[PDB]
């Protein structure tokens, strides 16, 4: 179908909050093979990040109730079940987004600002991908995470600002991988408070934009407090 | 904005 | 499946906050044939309740979008078309919700207040279709839920405490019908002041109901002073 | 409580 025509679906998507029809829409949108405006990519992340977002957060809930059932084998194992049908759709549309990436978002990318996007995205996928990972796959798993993250910070360091939003969302999210997933605060304190320190030496910015990389900031500070004790 | 949603920040 | 594992994943997808599923659950336990406890049945309630309002919320936002886009005819068409889609589910919901009604639980209804609860869902089911009616069945789709109603609200009028929650959420909805679809605003006032005097009138309840029943009625008040400006 | 919730109250 017409590209524009999938696009405002995207957005009639969005303003309806079905994220599920919005990531179809955009998923669409990516496999015609052009690149992406950053408005529809934009919209690409927003639907998928909600669509994976749901199910992170209906996981967490539902694994939970499973570890408080052992070891009533019944019960535990309606939990389980339940928590398996979740990560079978975590897993399904983590591979989606990681194909898009691969196949259309990385390959086109045009500008430093959308590699960079783009490879915090594979990061982030990798990551939740991490979050749920069965033993014998884990370990692959967290280092495509983390080799993602890396590549993606190595270009935002050469060719974005400290204060970019892109490069700091990117900081935080590389910081809560360590700390979450390869359970290393050491790392991960000291990847934030770098970051934090970079965009302070540089703050200049505007009143909007000087607003996303505050409230950027202030989620690394919130999350250094909070790691220190 | 539309770009702080985009970019999935962590908690 | 068994009865009490389909009851268990429904418990489990509402704390997942995951409505579809829990429906779908508790419809193919309704479809087994038994009558359903308390616990059973507000489930399948709670269930069907979130399922059918994010589509009356996501339809509501959409037709605004189709309104205010007359006449750019080709946005206007994406909007519409969205609108259907999600009209097409809200139909199919409410058409299942109206036949598990009429197949199994109003049949089996064997208590007054299981009576007048499903009898109250079936005026809800057919108002959620006149909210979206096409002008051509519109007539009989009101007709059918108010008729619904009114045969609960008599039933609960004989049959239960005027300050029972499920009679004053019955009387909150018959008379939400009223303004909302028929636009008699008086019909509506006068329904609702009246189940809420006749409450007051027997207000000797005890701390917990006494809590949903004036929440309830504090809802009719709300209701009330709005609608007389 | 779940009652209050399944009684699918209107505004």
């Amino acid at each position: 179908m017409d590209k524009n025509e999938l696009v405002q679906k995207a957005k009639l998507a969005e303003q309806a909050e079905r994220y599920d029809d919005m990531a179809a829409c955009m998923k669409s949108v990516t496999e015609q093979g052009a690149e992406l405006s950053n408005e529809e990519r934009n919209l690409l992340s927003v639907a998928y990040k909600n669509v994976v977002g749901a199910r992170r957060s209906s996981w967490r809930v539902v694994s939970s109730i499973e570890q408080k059932t052992e070891g009533a084998e019944k019960k535990q194992q309606m939990a389980r079940e339940y928590r398996e049908k979740i990560e079978t759709e975590l897993r399904d549309i983590c591979n989606d987004v990681l194909s898009l990436l691969e196949k259309f978002l990385i390959p086109n990318a045009s500008q430093a600002e959308s590699k960079v996007f783009y490879l915090k995205m594979k990061g982030d996928y990798y990551r939740y991908l991490a979050e749920v990972a069965a033993g014998d796959d884990k370990k692959g798993i967290v280092d495509q995470s983390q080799q993602a993250y890396q590549e993606a910070f190595e270009i935002s360091k050469k060719e974005m600002q400290p204060t970019h939003p892109i490069r700091l969302g990117l900081a935080l999210n590389f910081s809560v991988f360590y700390y979450e997933i390869l359970n290393s605060p050491e790392k991960a304190c000291s990847l934030a408070k770098t970051a934090f320190d970079e965009a302070i030496a540089e703050l200049t910015l505007s009143e909007e934009s000087y607003k996303d990389s505050t409230l950027i900031m202030q989620l690394l500070r919130d999350n250094l407090t909070l790691w220190t004790s | 904005q539309g770009l702080l949603d985009a970019l999935d920040l962590a908690s």
